[PDB]
């Protein structure tokens, strides 16, 4: 990737960042971002709790579909940050 | 067309400083005459190829010498008694007594006893005969040949890569993380599962039958069906003997934790699972950046738009991409800092969690490896800071970094330097004061008055990790804790016994001596960082010299005007911080060596009692353990440690010779050389033989460099014989 | 020379704590400390210390207590003199304590 | 604009039909990155011809030892007819002397490979070039394309063969055991 | 073996001496006209 | 040889030329300064680099400045 | 036990590496 | 091959002038030494047959030759090795006198220095040298591969 092939994303003067920083998610509405963030956080917390807390994680038997979904907690964080960004962008 | 062809100024230089400066500026390709960026990058690429070839030649040489002259096959049968042999000695200066003394290790010729752990490493990864070592040496030789050919090839016209290709950061980072780290770690996991675990379990898997022999009885059917726990089922038993099928399991990927009981080293199944998992993580990480398809990330965009609100960090990270991708010194500094941190990490982790079989009981190899890697970590950290300073004085553009996160460092450099000075002064004052207080209290026959502070926070961390002797009863030390309950079924059953077992270096017990020495280490680190940070930040300029950037990185001075300007160039801040690097690593290695020597001797009370005062440090560590070294040769005879004694006094001599260059400066020697020039020119006969380069005293920076090199080399060559010879003589 | 004179006869100095020669042991360590301290002045240079003093002067000016008599790094001749004086004091004190402790203990 | 071999992908920018066997087949873009670097495709084309010729020779010499016969057997009676086993069963004399023959051939080739000869044609070592004197340039292109296609086929074939002998121990339509 | 005797002096006395001689002569070579 | 430069902060004090031990510096007429003269270095090849000019310069920072560079017999000041 | 022939072929490979290193050094110098 | 010579010369432009390199003088001198060496190994063969060389299982001692004796090392130096090494030392000393000394008589070594040239190729001694050196490289090749020694190969082949 060359230095020229890069959009101007700097937003220090502005109060909020442009939607270009979201990449492919620039056009995603804020309501969809927020509701998906809530669903993702709930599902990931449920998966981690059922993997480690409710059942103590045994090496012989780990579900895998609970290991997946545990990654949605960072995804939920990103989704709610993007929800805020889209809310301030009015998009 | 003189020797410094790259430097016309040095070519026209008529004195003997031409040779010195050409040699020491040979690799400073950025400042060479008629140099372009593309040629610079291509030459760097070729030099990298040559360097890799040298590394592989060194490895192949070690392997070949152990195969040819080493007792590897004998050592394999009885690792804990046979002393590994490095290589044979050929010396026509040896006497008969020397030949007899150096004849050891169950061989008929003089030899050197290896202290690098290569025997343990090769035995663990599954080398059993000299033939395997020889074939590995041949493979490494062929690899070095290929790398040298590649280095030659990529300087050719049609094969010279371009500047855009060199500056393609995204593709390089993607591949050097998904392939160089990820796929290579996956390959190592495959090697373990295919060759190392079977060899530790008593199976001879080599190239002629690794295709036929299955790593697991089930094969890849569990892997493709998703029943991956079958590979963890049936682990190795606690009665297993390394290298024999008795007590051997069938698991290839486990998370037992702890240590293998016979070897007191980590399980090879655990290591294979580690490398497999981390390879998966690296391969996932290496798809982050955008390369030719659309998916990915743009590092320029990420850095540009990472700026916090209301200008907290100024304009944020704008322009950092440009400065980093344009300046090679910043990249070099970041790489050196990361590698120094990694070297410190491996030094701290090898002794705490030994991975190679029977290395825990090999006390000489452990101390040698720890000292080695700690010293290299210090060197790499000093280099990282030095190249950061060079970047500031050579490659920093304030126009690009207009109100940048990097420019604000220069903005509040005065505050940074003043606070580093404060913390250094506080730590030094109070650590030295407590040490002297303890010294005087013990000296006046009243040790009860010592100010002994228990390292409560470190002990709390040990308890949280699983230690129980302190009685804190927190987290993993508490049986009821949710953390213990969660981890109870995977690794804690092994980890708890490993940490609580007292025969191991995992989370050593600590006390007031540990408190005091840790605060001394903090003092030394903060002072070294103070010197290096001040050099880097004042490299551009100062109140005594605002135009330092015009003069550059390494210049002698600005003259005696303005009160004197000695050691102002910020190369002199490398020079001055190298002393503190040697000091801090020396303190760290003294601490490690003494605390481990006492524990190996089962006499930890000696450290716990005498380490609280400097007289105890001088008496019970240096004076006590220096006897087997200095007695390597005496009036009555000589032992195998005579070489180590000679070297201790040789390192002493080099260290003392450095003081000459560091104390006496150039004018005295220039006048003396003028007198010698007069004498040579005026004597008869000898005046027919006449120099070509006018002899002159060494330059100021040249002599600072030479004195520092003498200091450092004497330091290492007088500490290495001590740490090896004393440990060998005591065998504890 | 290193083994049978320095190492051998340093026993009476290092083993002096808790006795009448504990003062000689303390002076031994202090003389070693001063000898090491002297190397700072002997190896270092005035420009570094002047820049460091500039940073510290900024720190004091921030709190409005920078002195009217502006602080300066020592002159070059003075730095050499201070290093030499500390070097000689440390060395002579080390030998003084060592000889006195050894001879008082054995003779 | 579109590749002639893969009609739903863009044409490789480097390839432009000025080479033998050019059908725009470069999904990864080796030619593209080489042209960005600055080098030419002469090295890759000559390496392709080398590999294709070697693969053709290897394929014929691997179907032969057990087809028309393992020589009159002066010394090859002990060498196994299995090709993957014969390589670890050649004697020292024959092995080293085949080695030195191919070494001198490759060392002779290396100079014109990495040289700066402007008149050098890729795949023109002068060995057996006399037949090309009679033929015309269109015929020359056709014959070079036939050579390239045969080598391209053999590179993949052989590869199969080797694997079939390794894992099954026999080819399907020939070499019954 | 005899390789140590054959090679150690060859590579530690003869070769480094020739290298020092060559380097000295090369650095003392003057500019071409 | 070293590079001697004079910046327009000069005030024609002629003390650099007095401190000069090699006749590298001289006063030449000028408009900017009230004294009507400015230091100049027409013989930089004779410079040795002791920076007595810089020591004697009374400006807040040095109007006369010497940058060390290529070494020669004259710059090294070798009598042999 | 490493054989004399084994040491000799390893030495030959080392000499090849030496020649390539000399070539690489020359190309780096130019 | 002249192209390879120009490539070398070009690369190494210094060694070239003295004749060190792929030069006819160098080829001639080796050839002379290789012919003398065929004569030498034949002389040692007949000397060993006639038990000329003090020989056997006798070995040197540290008290007679010191650290060069290598007594106590794995290497077992023989008196035949010592005497043949002394003969070779005498040969080397005479050669060094002939080379670095006056060109008393005969032929130079360093291309007669003096900016002389290399006369590209009785004058058949260069052909004989080709013969002798190819024979020598063949002898090392068999000694390395077949492992059948040197004197034994010479004796059975002759
Ligand atoms: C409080 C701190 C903070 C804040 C406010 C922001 C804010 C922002 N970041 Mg982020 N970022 C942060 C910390 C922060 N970052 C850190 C610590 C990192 C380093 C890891 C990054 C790395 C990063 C990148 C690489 C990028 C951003 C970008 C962004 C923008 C998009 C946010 C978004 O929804 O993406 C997140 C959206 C998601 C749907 C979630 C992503 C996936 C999750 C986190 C992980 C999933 C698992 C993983 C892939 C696999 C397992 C291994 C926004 C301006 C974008 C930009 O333009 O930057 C200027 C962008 O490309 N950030
Ligand atoms: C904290 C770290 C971090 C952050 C902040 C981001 C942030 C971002 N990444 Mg990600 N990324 C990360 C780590 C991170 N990444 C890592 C470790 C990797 C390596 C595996 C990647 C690999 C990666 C790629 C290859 C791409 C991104 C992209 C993105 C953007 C996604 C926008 C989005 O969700 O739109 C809303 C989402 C959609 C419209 C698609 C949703 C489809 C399903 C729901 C995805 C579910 C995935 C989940 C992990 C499970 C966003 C700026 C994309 C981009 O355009 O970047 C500029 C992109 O192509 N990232
Ligand atoms: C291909 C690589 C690989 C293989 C063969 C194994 C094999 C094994 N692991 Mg696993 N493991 C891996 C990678 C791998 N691991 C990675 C990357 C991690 C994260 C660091 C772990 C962490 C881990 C732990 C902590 C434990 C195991 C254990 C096990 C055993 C049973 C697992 C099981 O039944 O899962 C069956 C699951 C599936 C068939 C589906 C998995 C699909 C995943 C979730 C897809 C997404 C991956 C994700 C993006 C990668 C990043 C990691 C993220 C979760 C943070 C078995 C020996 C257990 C063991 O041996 O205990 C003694 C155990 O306790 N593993
Ligand atoms: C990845 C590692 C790495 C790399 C690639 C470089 C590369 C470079 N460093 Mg070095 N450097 C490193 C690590 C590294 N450094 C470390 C660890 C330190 C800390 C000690 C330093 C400290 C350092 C300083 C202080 C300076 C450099 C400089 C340089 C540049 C010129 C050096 C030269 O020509 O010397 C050629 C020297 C020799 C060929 C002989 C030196 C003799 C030594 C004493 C003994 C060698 C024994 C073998 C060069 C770009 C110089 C620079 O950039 O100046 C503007 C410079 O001043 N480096
Ligand atoms: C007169 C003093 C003297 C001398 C001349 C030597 C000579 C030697 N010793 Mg030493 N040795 C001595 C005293 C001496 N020793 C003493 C008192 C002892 C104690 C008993 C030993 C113990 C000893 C051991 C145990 C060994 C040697 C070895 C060697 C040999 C090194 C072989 C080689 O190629 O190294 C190469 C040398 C170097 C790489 C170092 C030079 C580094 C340069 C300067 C770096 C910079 C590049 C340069 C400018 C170009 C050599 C014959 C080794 C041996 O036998 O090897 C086969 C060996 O293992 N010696
Ligand atoms: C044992 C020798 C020694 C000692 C004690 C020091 C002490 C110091 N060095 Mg170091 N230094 C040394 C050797 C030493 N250096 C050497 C050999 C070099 C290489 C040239 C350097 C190079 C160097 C640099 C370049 C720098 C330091 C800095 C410092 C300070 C570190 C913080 C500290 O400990 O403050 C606490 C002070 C002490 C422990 C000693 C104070 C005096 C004691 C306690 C006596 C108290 C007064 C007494 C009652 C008076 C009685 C008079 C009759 C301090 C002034 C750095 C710093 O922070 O500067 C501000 C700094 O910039 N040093
Ligand atoms: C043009 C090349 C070529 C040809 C003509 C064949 C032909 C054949 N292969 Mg294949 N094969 C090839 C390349 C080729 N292979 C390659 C490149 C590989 C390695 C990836 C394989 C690996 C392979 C295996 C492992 C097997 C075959 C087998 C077969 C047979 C049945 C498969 C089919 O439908 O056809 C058939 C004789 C099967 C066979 O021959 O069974 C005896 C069989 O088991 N092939
Ligand atoms: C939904 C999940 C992800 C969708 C794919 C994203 C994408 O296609 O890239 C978006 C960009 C194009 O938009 C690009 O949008 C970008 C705008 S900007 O530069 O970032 O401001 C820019 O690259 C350009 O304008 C435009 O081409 O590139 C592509 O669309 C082609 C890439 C798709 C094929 C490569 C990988 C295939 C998908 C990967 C697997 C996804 C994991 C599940
Ligand atoms: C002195 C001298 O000689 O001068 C030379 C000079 C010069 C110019 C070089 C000359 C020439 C021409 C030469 C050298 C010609 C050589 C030609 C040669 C040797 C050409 C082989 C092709 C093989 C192919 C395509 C194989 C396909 C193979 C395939 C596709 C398969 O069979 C596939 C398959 O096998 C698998 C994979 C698995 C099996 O289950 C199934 C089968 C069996 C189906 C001259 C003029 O003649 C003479
Ligand atoms: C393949 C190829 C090329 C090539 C080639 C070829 C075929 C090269 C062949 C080279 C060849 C065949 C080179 C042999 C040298 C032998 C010598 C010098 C032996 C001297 C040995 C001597 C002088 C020994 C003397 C003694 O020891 C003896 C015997 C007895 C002892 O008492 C002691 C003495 C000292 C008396 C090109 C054309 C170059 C281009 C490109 O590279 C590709
Ligand atoms: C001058 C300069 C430079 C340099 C610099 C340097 C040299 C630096 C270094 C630095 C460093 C060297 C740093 C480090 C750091 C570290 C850190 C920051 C860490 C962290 C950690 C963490 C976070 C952890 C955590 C955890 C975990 C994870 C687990 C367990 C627990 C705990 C808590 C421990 C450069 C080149 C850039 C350029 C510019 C200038």
């Amino acid at each position: 990737l060359d230095r020229s092939e890069a959009a101007d994303t700097w937003w220090g003067d502005k109060d909020y960042p442009s939607s270009v920083v979201l990449g492919i998610g620039k056009d995603v509405p804020s309501s969809i971002y927020g509701v998906t963030s809530a669903i993702a956080f709930s599902v990931g917390a449920y998966c981690i709790a059922q993997s480690n807390i409710i059942n103590i994680l045994s090496g012989s038997t780990v579900n895998g579909f609970y290991v997946a979904g545990a990654l949605l907690v960072p995804y939920s964080w990103g989704l709610h940050v993007a929800a805020w960004i889209q809310k301030q962008n009015g998009k | 067309t003189k020797f410094p062809k790259f430097s016309q100024a040095l070519a026209q230089d008529p004195a003997t400083r031409r040779i010195w400066y050409g040699i020491a500026t040979a690799h400073d390709l950025e400042s060479h005459d008629g140099m372009t960026e593309e040629n610079l990058y291509q030459k760097i690429f070729a030099s990298h190829f040559g360097h890799l070839a040298i590394i592989f030649l060194w490895t192949s040489g070690n392997l070949f010498h152990v195969a040819w002259q080493g007792n590897f096959q004998q050592w394999v049968l009885n690792p804990l008694k046979v002393k590994p042999i490095a290589h044979a000695i050929w010396d026509p200066h040896f006497g008969q007594s020397a030949i007899k003394a150096f004849t050891r290790g169950g061989v008929s010729y003089p030899v050197n006893i290896a202290t690098s752990g290569v025997y343990h490493w090769w035995y663990t990864i599954g080398m059993r005969t000299n033939e395997d070592l020889y074939f590995g040496a041949l493979g490494l030789l062929i690899l070095s040949t290929a790398l040298l050919f590649a280095g030659w090839l990529h300087l050719q016209p049609k094969f010279r890569p371009g500047i855009a290709w060199f500056k393609n950061n995204e593709s390089r980072l993607n591949h050097h993380l998904s392939g160089l780290f990820g796929v290579s770690s996956l390959a190592w996991a495959g090697h373990l599962i295919h060759v190392a675990i079977p060899e530790s379990r008593g199976q001879h898997i080599r190239w002629n039958n690794f295709t036929s022999t299955l790593p697991h009885p089930e094969g890849l059917t569990p892997f493709f069906t998703g029943n991956w726990g079958l590979y963890a089922e049936n682990p190795d038993t606690a009665q297993h003997i390394f290298g024999t099928s008795e007590g051997a399991g069938t698991a290839i990927l486990t998370f037992l934790g702890g240590f293998h009981p016979q070897t007191q080293s980590m399980w090879l199944t655990d290591i294979a699972h580690h490398h497999l998992a981390i390879a998966v993580v690296f391969i996932f990480a290496g798809h982050m950046y955008r390369t030719n398809w659309g998916i990915g990330h743009s590092m320029k965009e990420i850095l540009d738009a990472h700026v916090p609100p209301k200008g907290r960090l100024g304009s944020g990270h704008r322009g950092l991409f440009e400065t980093i991708t344009d300046s090679l010194h910043m990249q070099l500094g970041l790489a050196l800092a990361s590698l120094g941190v990694a070297t410190s990490l491996v030094a701290q982790h090898m002794y705490a969690l030994p991975s190679y079989a029977f290395m825990a009981k090999d006390y000489v190899t452990q101390a040698a490896l720890y000292t080695h890697h700690q010293y290299i970590a210090g060197f790499l950290m000093v280099g990282a800071f030095a190249h950061g300073a060079i970047f500031f004085v050579r490659d920093y553009d304030p126009e690009v970094n207009k109100d940048n996160v990097l420019a604000r460092m220069l903005q509040h450099k005065e505050a940074i330097i003043s606070h580093l000075s404060w913390v250094s002064l506080f730590l030094g004052f109070h650590t030295l004061g407590l040490y002297i207080h303890n010294d005087v209290c013990v000296a006046f026959g009243t040790p009860e008055k010592q100010i002994l502070f228990e390292p409560v926070f470190a002990q709390f961390i040990q308890a949280a990790s699983g230690k129980a002797l302190y009685g804190f009863d927190v987290l993993l030390s508490s049986p009821t804790s949710v953390a213990t309950v969660a981890g109870s079924k995977i690794w804690l059953p092994g980890w708890v016994e490993a940490i609580n077992s007292g025969k191991n270096s995992l989370f050593l017990t600590i006390g007031p001596g540990d408190f005091l020495i840790h605060h001394a280490i903090a003092l030394a680190l903060h002072t070294t960082t103070l010197i290096l940070v001040k050099g880097a930040l004042d490299a551009r300029g100062s109140k005594l010299m605002p135009d330092k950037k015009d003069f550059g990185y390494s210049f002698p001075c600005d003259g005696p005007g303005r009160g004197g300007t000695c050691d102002i160039s910020a190369w002199d801040a490398f020079y001055l911080a190298m002393f503190w690097m040697l000091n801090t690593i020396g303190w760290v290695t003294f601490y490690w060596h003494w605390k481990h020597m006492t524990i190996w001797g089962g006499n930890a009370a000696a450290f716990n009692e005498s380490s609280t005062y400097i007289m105890g440090w001088l008496r019970d560590y240096l004076w006590l353990n220096s006897s087997p070294l200095i007695n390597g040769y005496n009036a009555f005879g000589m032992n195998a440690q005579a070489v180590w004694a000679w070297m201790f006094l040789f390192g002493h001599l080099i260290w003392a010779t450095g003081f000459m260059f560091l104390i006496s400066w150039r004018g005295y020697w220039q006048e003396l050389i003028e007198t010698l020039v007069w004498a040579h020119e005026r004597t008869p006969i000898a005046n027919l033989v006449k120099w070509r380069d006018k002899p002159v005293a060494l330059s100021i920076v040249q002599a600072r460099l030479v004195g520092l090199a003498h200091f450092t080399i004497g330091y290492i060559f007088t500490y290495a014989p001590f740490v090896i010879a004393s440990t060998t003589g005591k065998f504890s | 020379w290193l083994r049978d004179f320095l190492w051998s006869q340093a026993s009476q100095v290092i083993q002096s704590y808790g006795s009448a020669l504990s003062a000689y042991g303390l002076i031994f360590l202090g003389a070693h400390f001063i000898w090491a301290f002297s190397l700072m002045f002997l190896f270092s240079g005035r420009g570094y210390w002047q820049e460091l003093i500039e940073s510290i002067v900024w720190a004091h000016n921030k709190l409005k207590l920078a002195p009217a008599i502006q602080p300066r790094a020592l002159s070059i001749t003075q730095g050499r003199a201070v290093g030499l004086a500390h070097y000689l004091l440390g060395g002579i004190g080390t030998t003084w304590s060592f000889f006195l402790a050894r001879i008082i203990s054995v003779g | 604009e579109r590749s002639a071999s893969i009609p739903f992908l863009k044409k490789p920018p480097a390839l432009d039909g000025s080479m033998i066997g050019d059908v725009g087949f470069d999904p990864l873009g080796f030619s593209t990155t080489i042209t960005e670097l600055g080098g030419d495709l002469s090295y890759v084309r000559e390496a392709e011809l080398m590999h294709g010729r070697q693969a053709m020779l290897a394929a014929v010499g691997m179907i032969f030892p057990k087809v028309f016969g393992k020589l009159p057997a002066p010394w090859t009676e002990a060498v196994s007819t299995n090709p993957l086993e014969a390589q670890y069963q050649l004697p020292p004399v024959v092995l080293g002397q085949i080695l030195i023959s191919i070494f001198i051939a490759e060392g002779l080739r290396s100079r014109i490979v990495f040289g700066n000869d402007p008149n050098y044609v890729v795949g023109d070592h002068g060995f057996g070039s006399n037949f090309l004197k009679g033929k015309s340039e269109a015929q020359i292109a056709d014959m070079k394309l036939k050579e390239l296609n045969n080598g391209r086929l053999a590179m993949i074939a052989v590869t199969g063969m080797f694997f079939q002998i390794s894992i099954k121990g026999n080819l399907w339509p020939i070499i019954d055991g | 073996s005899f390789l140590p005797s054959i090679l150690t002096p060859l590579v530690t006395l003869v070769f480094p001496g020739l290298c020092f001689a060559l380097f000295f002569v090369l650095i003392e070579q003057d500019e071409i006209a | 040889s070293h590079s001697v430069r004079v910046y327009d902060t000069c005030i024609g004090c002629t003390q650099c030329v007095r401190a000069c031990p090699c006749d590298v510096l001289e006063m030449v007429p000028w408009d900017g300064c009230k004294a009507g003269q400015i230091a100049s270095a027409p013989r930089a090849e004779d410079c040795i680099g002791c920076k007595r000019c810089e020591t004697a310069c009374p400006t807040d920072f040095l109007s006369v400045r010497v940058y060390l560079g290529s070494e020669t017999t004259r710059s090294l000041g070798l009598s042999y | 036990m490493i054989t004399d022939g084994q040491i000799f072929v390893a030495l030959c490979i080392a000499l090849t590496a030496a020649i390539l290193a000399i070539g690489l050094g020359r190309q780096l110098y130019v | 091959f002249e192209a390879g010579m120009a490539q070398y010369n070009a690369d190494y432009p210094w060694l070239a002038k003295y004749g060190f390199g792929p030069s006819v003088k160098a080829e001639r001198w080796n050839g002379r030494h290789a012919m003398f060496g065929w004569v030498a190994i034949l002389a040692t063969g007949v000397a060993k047959s006639h038990g000329l060389l003090p020989a056997g299982d006798l070995m040197l001692t540290y008290q007679d030759w010191g650290g060069l004796a290598q007594q106590g090392f794995n290497t077992y130096i023989s008196n035949e090795r010592a005497v043949i090494m002394i003969a070779h030392v005498h040969a080397l000393a005479v050669s060094f006198a002939a080379a670095f000394g006056p060109q008393v008589l005969g032929d130079s070594l360093t291309l007669l220095d003096g900016e002389k040239d290399e006369e590209p190729y009785p004058a058949a001694e260069i052909a004989n040298g080709r013969m002798a050196m190819f024979g020598l490289i063949s002898l090392v090749c068999t000694s390395a591969f077949t492992g059948m020694d040197i004197l034994q190969i010479v004796d059975i082949g002759t």
